[PDB]
């Protein structure tokens, strides 16, 4: 049934990886994207 | 807002405190569906109050993505909110009411 | 003399959009401007012969089908804007050169 | 430095489209092999429980 | 009809895509490389070598 | 349309009468492939022209899905066909040479 349960544990070895690089790669680049739009300031100066 | 409507339309305002919207210092009326009768009522609305309105969702939109909340005491005063539309509002109940009425006729 | 003479320190300048937001706009007047002259850099030179080469797209100007800028050529083509005209802001060494622009609820996007 | 890492490695690296590109590959050498033998490594370190079974099989 | 784009005009134009002309290609071209690693190339790759 | 070009534009005389074109009384002009030139083309054609063309293109289609034809004496009349586009056409054969020109340039 799994003898990859050796080979396959060896890919989920490098998932962990790929993830806690990519989860933070990623998610930086969300932010990265949406940063400017967090701090926005826009005014209501309703004339008079 | 106050405590019968600050426990009642205190889940408006202890309990949106809770459920948001008045601590969020949301309009009350701004609160209601948009549905048809809604629209145009809208549609029909006063001019600084459209600014108003206005300003006040955007406004919830904005600390909404930031998911924040004004200071508690820039959450919203309680009580003390005119009620905006329900005059022109609930003239428009009587329009649909009117268009209800006639058209029952 | 005496004292307060202070020279510039480099920053940046806002880097931003504001819509004065405003249904009470009839119709854009647009702009944009990539930079201008001002009193310094010896770049601006060439800039200035660039800013030429982006040109200024008048309204009141006619033969748009010969346009040479070809971005005033489509824009009478797509009638693609009511305005668009090369304008120089001016800082030593730095600014803004760019279009003017007047448009409906479209151009500005292709615009760009 | 790292600013020209930050800079040139865009200018002279990430600048060009392409040139970004090229060096993405480029790596997608180094990294796999890599990543590959050290991997390969971890699992090594894991066990010892077979394929070194050889010279126990004594290999023959 | 290559005159339309025969011109020392385009031609110039031709000038200008050259070198990034060669960029692109190579990306393919490598991309074919990693993607495959067909033996063919693959032999040629030092510590690249897989085994 | 006659006999060389009873032959020849007797492809589209004698052999439009076989490839009905001119015996269809069709317009030499109109007979052009609709292009991009061709579309702007007509877009300068003349009006009594445009009309002209209309009624002719129209029948055409009329006679077309009556899967008929016009009397042979109805058979539009040879040669004797004023070439309608070509000096308006051809005019613009030498503009979009023109843009095509200083496109060269």
């Amino acid at each position: 049934a799994e003898p990859e349960h050796d080979h396959r544990k060896r890919m989920g070895l490098k998932m962990l990886l790929m993830m806690g690089l990519l989860l933070p790669l990623v998610y930086a680049m969300k932010r990265h994207k949406w940063s400017v739009l967090k701090s926005r300031k826009l005014a209501y100066r309703p004339p008079k | 807002v106050s405590a019968s409507s600050k426990w009642l339309e205190g889940i408006r305002k202890w309990y949106y405190n809770a459920a948001g919207f008045n601590k969020l210092g949301l309009m009350r009326d701004d609160t209601i569906h948009e549905n048809d009768d809604v629209k145009e009522a809208i549609r029909r609305l006063p001019e600084n109050l459209y600014d108003d309105r206005v300003f006040r969702i955007k406004r919830a939109l904005d600390l909404s993505m930031r998911q924040q909340i004004l200071p508690k005491e820039q959450w919203t005063k309680y009580e003390e909110d005119k009620f905006y539309l329900e005059p022109y509002l609930k003239e428009v109940i009587r329009e649909r009411k009117e268009r209800e009425e006639w058209a029952k006729k | 003399d005496e004292d307060a003479v202070p020279t510039l320190t480099p920053c940046r300048f806002t880097g931003s959009e504001i819509r004065h937001r405003e249904d009470g706009l009839p119709l854009a007047h647009v702009a944009i401007a990539v930079e201008g002259p001002g009193w310094a850099n010896p770049d601006n030179v060439a800039l200035q012969v660039a800013n030429a080469i982006i040109g200024h797209y008048d309204c009141t100007y006619g033969g748009g089908m010969h346009l040479s800028s070809p971005l005033a050529s489509v824009a009478v083509t797509n009638k693609l804007c009511q305005s668009f005209q090369t304008f120089n802001i001016c800082y030593a060494d730095t600014g803004l050169l760019g279009a003017h622009f007047v448009c409906d609820h479209m151009s500005i996007d292709d615009m760009m | 430095a790292a600013p020209t890492l930050t800079a040139r490695l865009y200018s002279l690296l990430f600048r060009r489209t392409s040139t970004f590109a090229l060096t993405i590959v480029v790596g997608a050498l180094f990294f796999e092999r890599a990543f590959d033998q050290g991997a390969d490594a971890i699992y090594e370190h894991i066990n010892e429980g077979k394929l070194w079974k050889h010279i126990k099989h004594k290999y023959e | 009809m290559l005159t339309r784009f025969l011109g020392p005009r385009y031609r110039q134009l031709a000038r200008n895509w050259v070198p990034t002309a060669q960029l692109w290609g190579a990306v393919g071209a490598v991309g074919l490389v990693w993607a495959t690693d067909w033996r063919l190339i693959l032999d040629w790759v030092p510590y690249i070598n897989g085994k």
